[PDB]
């Protein structure tokens, strides 16, 4: 039962690599940006 | 129209091995002898600096000629 | 002696211009404007770069940053044995007259100054790092 | 023998060592003539290098798996086997000269210390003081003692600047 | 701002003054000294940590000190 | 009448002073009562090239 | 002050700029970005086509090349979203303005992915 | 002559006339007793 589908790689690969990251990236941006009231 | 022509001082400076005995002759803050070994090399980074030992146009002249 | 006022109107240097002068900081945060009486025409030096000539009588200049004002300040006193003076311009219109501070350069005692950040101890009687360790925030031991 | 050494008279690689150095030379000696300049250069190379495997097989040294001779720096060892000569001897040769040369240097200095510009004695050598200075450095073993004795080799703590603890 | 301060060691010979690039310092009147006169850092907001009045001393140690703090456009030199 | 006779040679005791436990000759004490009133010269110079200095009465003390 | 050239000031150079969608005043924001969207849409297609890994390859070479620039464009248009919000947030022209930009962010997704579409019916 | 004199004590050219002739002693050495590596 612990063994991941053969199609993981394809999905978590590109989705910790391009998705997560521009995710992780813009919203950092935003963060470090943002003005303090 | 000034013409050309040759022009000369005679003797500007003698010869003499007085100024051999006497580092740091050429400039007037090194002139003084050392107090720490940066006037050591200070002696050799400012040797050939002419212009920086006076601003007579001519002097300068005539040591970078004879150099 | 008090405050002199700005004079926008004053004629500016002979100057044709160059990429080294203000930016937008001058339209949104402040620029220093400069000026001076001259004696007569003259070449100066620009701290932008280039060479401009002074005007006879007033001259004005404004600069992006108060060491450049200062620069020039130097430059012509010292030069041409002038008295300059600049002040912060912010871009409401607000002026604020900087240098000379009272009216006499501040290397030459003036009364009426009060003394600012001055310790009544020599470096050497500075207090250790660990005894204003946990003050609120970073402070060195000068100042206390 | 001394860490599974052998000495270098009874290695068959030491042997094996000079055949092979007289044998590269032997090969660019054959296309010179006899009595010619490079015949004569390459023939003196080769008696050099004879007397040199002759001179250290006679030392005693001894010699590793390779062939070549390996020096012993234990004391104890290079008293017990004869083998003083190759560090433990030339150990007091070093730290004679060498003292020699500190010693000298630094009597030259506190000579100078008491003159009107010190300075100027440092950059201008005064060489006959100098001189005498290097003359007399051959006894600086029993001078240094004497002023370790007598107190005088080393300065005082109060006399000696430091920065703030 | 940067922080500078003047210690009581000043001899009032104004060279720190002369050498500032951005006016933060100025002589006042003192009674510590025999010039009678001691520096002053009126205007720290100005100070760009160049650190050329401590060049300038000649005091042994430093009498004018710059502690280099939190940087705002003036402090950093930007003219942007 | 205070401090040093000029002349005179002088053990440097301020810490933080280049010339701290160094010798140097008094120049001239000044009387007016000012902090550090005594003036000292010294063979070597500092790192910024200075061979002078001021010192309080209580910073020198009489050589040897 | 300023040092002026024929290329800083010149009257044809500053009547085209005024005409571009970025500088033309009057019109919506969104409007201004569908614009600015296509025109940049329709371009990026080419050189993904072109070189691309798949570009030898007969008929996938154009899709993958213009599905490659699609992407390329909302990656874009995340781009222009951030920047409105890092950029506005406490005036003449409303393009400039916290609301105008995410208009005009939104019309430059449409514009770009219109302009990518509109050049693979070109090819194809 | 003194001023020549004293040139030739300055402290290149002393440098110089020293490690000239410690060299050579060295080589000189070297020349008539080859291939030194221990004491005997
Ligand atoms: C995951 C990867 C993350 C990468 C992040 C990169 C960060 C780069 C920026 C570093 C920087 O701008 O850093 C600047 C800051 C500055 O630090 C502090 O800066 C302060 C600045 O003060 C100023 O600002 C203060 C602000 O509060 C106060 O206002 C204060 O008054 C004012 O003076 C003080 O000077 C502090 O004393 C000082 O410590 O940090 C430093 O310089 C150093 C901080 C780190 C210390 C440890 C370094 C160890 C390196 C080992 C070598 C690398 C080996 C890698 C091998 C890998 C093999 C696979
Ligand atoms: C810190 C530990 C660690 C590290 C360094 C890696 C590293 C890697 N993992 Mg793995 N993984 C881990 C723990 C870790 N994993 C754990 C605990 C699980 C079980 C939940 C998984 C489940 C997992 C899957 C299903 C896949 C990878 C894959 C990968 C590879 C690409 C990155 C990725 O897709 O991450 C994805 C990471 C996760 C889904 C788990 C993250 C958990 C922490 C808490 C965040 C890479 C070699 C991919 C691969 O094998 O590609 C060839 C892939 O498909 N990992
Ligand atoms: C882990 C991170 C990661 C991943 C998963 C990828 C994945 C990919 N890279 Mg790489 N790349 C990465 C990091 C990564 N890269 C980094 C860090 C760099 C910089 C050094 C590069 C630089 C780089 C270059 C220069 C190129 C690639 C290309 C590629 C593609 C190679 C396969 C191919 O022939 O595609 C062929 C293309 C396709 C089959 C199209 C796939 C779908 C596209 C990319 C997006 C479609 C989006 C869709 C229209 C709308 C959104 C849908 C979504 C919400 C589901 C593939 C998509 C090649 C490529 O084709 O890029 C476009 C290429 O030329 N990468
Ligand atoms: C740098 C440190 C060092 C080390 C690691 C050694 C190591 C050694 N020395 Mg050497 N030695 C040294 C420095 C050193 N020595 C110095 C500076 C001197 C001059 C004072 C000597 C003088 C010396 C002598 C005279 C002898 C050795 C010997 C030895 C060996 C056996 C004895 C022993 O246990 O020594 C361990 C070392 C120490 C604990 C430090 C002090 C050693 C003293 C100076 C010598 C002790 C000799 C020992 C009592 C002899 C026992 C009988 C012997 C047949 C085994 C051993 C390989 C012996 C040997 O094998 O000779 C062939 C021996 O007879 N050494
Ligand atoms: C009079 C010469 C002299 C003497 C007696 C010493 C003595 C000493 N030095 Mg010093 N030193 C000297 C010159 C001298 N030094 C010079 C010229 C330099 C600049 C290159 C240094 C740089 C130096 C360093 C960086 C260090 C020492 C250290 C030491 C100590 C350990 C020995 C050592 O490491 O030597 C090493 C020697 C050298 C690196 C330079 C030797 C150069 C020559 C051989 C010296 C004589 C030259 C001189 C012109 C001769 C004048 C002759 C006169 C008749 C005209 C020891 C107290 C070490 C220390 O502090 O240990 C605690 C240490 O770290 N020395
Ligand atoms: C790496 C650079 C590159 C490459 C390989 C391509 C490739 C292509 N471009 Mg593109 N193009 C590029 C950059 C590039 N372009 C840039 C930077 C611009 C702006 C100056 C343009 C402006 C442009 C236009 C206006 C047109 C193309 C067109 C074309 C096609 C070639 C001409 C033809 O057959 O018609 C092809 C898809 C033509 C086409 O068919 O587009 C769909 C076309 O009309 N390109
Ligand atoms: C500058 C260096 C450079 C260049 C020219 C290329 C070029 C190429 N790479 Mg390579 N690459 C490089 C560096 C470079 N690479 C580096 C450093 C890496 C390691 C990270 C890689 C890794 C890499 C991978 C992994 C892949 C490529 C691939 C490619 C191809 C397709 C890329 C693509 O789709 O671009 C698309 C390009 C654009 C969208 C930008 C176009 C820019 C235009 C032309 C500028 C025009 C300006 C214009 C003149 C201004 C006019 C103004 C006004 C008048 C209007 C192409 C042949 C892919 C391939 O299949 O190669 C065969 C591929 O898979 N590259
Ligand atoms: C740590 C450094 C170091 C040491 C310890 C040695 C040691 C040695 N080298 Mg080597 N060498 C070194 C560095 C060193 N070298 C470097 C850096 C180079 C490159 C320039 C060389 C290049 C080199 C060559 C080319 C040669 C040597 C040779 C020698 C030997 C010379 C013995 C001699 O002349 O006795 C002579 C006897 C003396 C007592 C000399 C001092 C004389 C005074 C007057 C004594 C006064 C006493 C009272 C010796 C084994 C020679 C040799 O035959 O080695 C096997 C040899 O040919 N060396
Ligand atoms: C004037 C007459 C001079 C005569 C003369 O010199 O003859 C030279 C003499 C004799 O010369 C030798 O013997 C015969 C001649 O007597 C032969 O004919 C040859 O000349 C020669 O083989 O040789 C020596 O004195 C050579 C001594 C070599 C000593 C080398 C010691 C190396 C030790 C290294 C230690 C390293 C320490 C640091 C490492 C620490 C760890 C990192
Ligand atoms: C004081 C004069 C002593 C002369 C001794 C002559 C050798 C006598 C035989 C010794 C055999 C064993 O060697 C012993 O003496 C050597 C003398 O160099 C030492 O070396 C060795 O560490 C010691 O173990
Ligand atoms: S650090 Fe520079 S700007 Fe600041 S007071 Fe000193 S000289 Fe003036
Ligand atoms: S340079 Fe030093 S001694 Fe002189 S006025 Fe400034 S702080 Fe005082």
């Amino acid at each position: 039962p612990f063994v991941p589908p053969s199609w993981a790689p394809s999905v978590f690969v590109p989705l910790t690599g391009l998705v997560l990251p521009a995710i992780a990236m813009a919203t950092l941006f935003v963060y470090i940006e943002k003005e303090a009231p | 129209a000034k013409k050309v022509k040759i022009a000369v001082d005679r003797n500007p400076v003698e010869t003499s091995f007085e100024k051999w005995a006497k580092p740091g002759h050429f400039s007037r803050t090194l002139s003084k002898g050392p107090n720490t070994t940066t006037w050591i090399w200070n002696l050799h980074a400012d040797a050939h600096d002419f212009d920086s030992h006076t601003s007579d146009l001519e002097e300068i002249s005539r040591k970078v000629f004879s150099a | 002696w008090t405050v002199p006022t700005l004079n926008p109107d004053t004629p500016s240097p002979i100057f044709g211009g160059s990429t080294g002068g203000l930016l937008r900081k001058a339209q949104t945060e402040e620029f220093y404007v400069i000026t001076w009486e001259a004696k007569k025409e003259q070449i100066f030096e620009m701290p932008t770069g280039g060479a401009a000539i002074m005007r006879q009588g007033p001259n004005l200049l404004k600069f992006g940053k108060k060491e450049q004002c200062l620069a020039l300040t130097t430059q012509l006193r010292n030069k041409f044995k002038l008295t300059p003076c600049f002040y912060r311009v912010f871009p409401d219109g607000k002026v604020q007259y900087l240098h000379p501070a009272d009216g006499v350069y501040p290397e030459k005692v003036n009364a009426g100054r009060v003394g600012a950040n001055q310790n009544m101890r020599r470096i050497g009687q500075n207090v250790n790092p660990i005894k204003v360790k946990f003050s609120g925030r970073m402070m060195s031991p000068a100042e206390i | 023998d001394i860490a599974g050494l052998t000495p270098c008279s009874e290695s068959k690689a030491y042997a094996k060592l000079e055949k092979k150095e007289l044998k590269t030379l032997e090969k660019r000696l054959k296309q010179y003539e006899a009595d010619s300049a490079p015949a004569v250069a390459l023939k003196a190379t080769m008696e050099r290098t004879k007397a040199r495997f002759a001179n250290y097989a006679k030392a005693g040294l001894l010699c590793g798996n390779d062939g070549l001779p390996h020096l012993i720096a234990d004391p104890g060892l290079a008293l017990k086997y004869g083998h003083a000569g190759e560090v433990f001897i030339p150990t007091f040769g070093f730290l004679y000269v060498a003292g020699y040369i500190g010693y000298v240097g630094r009597q030259y200095l506190i000579a100078v210390k008491g003159e009107a510009k010190p300075t100027d004695k440092e950059i201008i050598i005064d060489v006959p003081l100098a001189t005498k200075l290097a003359w007399q450095g051959a006894g600086w073993p029993l001078a240094a003692v004497q002023e370790l004795q007598r107190g005088t080799l080393l300065e005082k703590e109060e006399n000696i600047t430091v920065s703030p603890r | 701002a940067h922080i500078v301060k003047i210690y009581d060691t000043c001899i009032g010979c104004t060279q720190c003054v002369r050498a500032c690039p951005l006016d933060v310092l100025e002589m006042v009147p003192w009674d510590g000294c025999k010039a009678s006169q001691m520096a002053s850092a009126p205007r720290t907001e100005d100070c760009v940590g160049c650190k050329r009045c401590e060049t300038a001393c000649p005091t042994d140690f430093l009498s004018v000190r710059v502690y280099l703090g939190s940087e705002s456009t003036r402090s950093m030199g930007l003219s942007y | 009448e205070v401090g040093p006779k000029r002349g005179s040679l002088v053990k440097i005791l301020r810490p933080e002073s280049y010339w701290f436990n160094q010798v140097g000759k008094v120049v001239s004490v000044d009387q007016s009562g000012v902090r550090y009133p005594v003036v000292v010269r010294f063979e070597n110079q500092n790192y910024a090239g200075v061979t002078t200095n001021n010192y309080a009465l209580d910073e020198v003390v009489a050589a040897k | 002050g300023m040092l002026e050239t024929p290329v800083t000031s010149a009257p044809i150079v500053a009547t085209y700029l005024s005409n571009l969608p970025a500088y033309r005043t009057g019109v919506a924001p969104v409007l201004r970005g569908v614009e600015i969207g296509l025109a940049h849409g329709f371009l990026l297609a080419g050189p993904f086509i072109k070189l691309g890994p798949l570009r030898n390859v007969p008929e996938t070479a154009e899709i993958a090349g213009s599905l490659s620039a699609a992407g390329l464009v909302l990656i874009l248009a995340l781009c222009l979203s951030i920047y409105g919000s890092a950029q506005f947030q406490s005036a003449r022209d409303p393009l400039f303005s916290a609301d105008g930009w995410s208009e005009f962010a939104a019309g430059f997704l449409v514009g770009g992915e219109a302009g990518v579409a509109w050049a693979y019916v070109c090819t194809q | 002559m003194k001023d020549f004199t004293t040139y030739l004590s300055t402290a290149p050219v002393i440098a110089t006339i020293w490690f000239t002739f410690t060299a050579g002693l060295l080589i000189e050495i070297n020349r008539y007793f080859p291939d030194p590596l221990v004491f005997s």
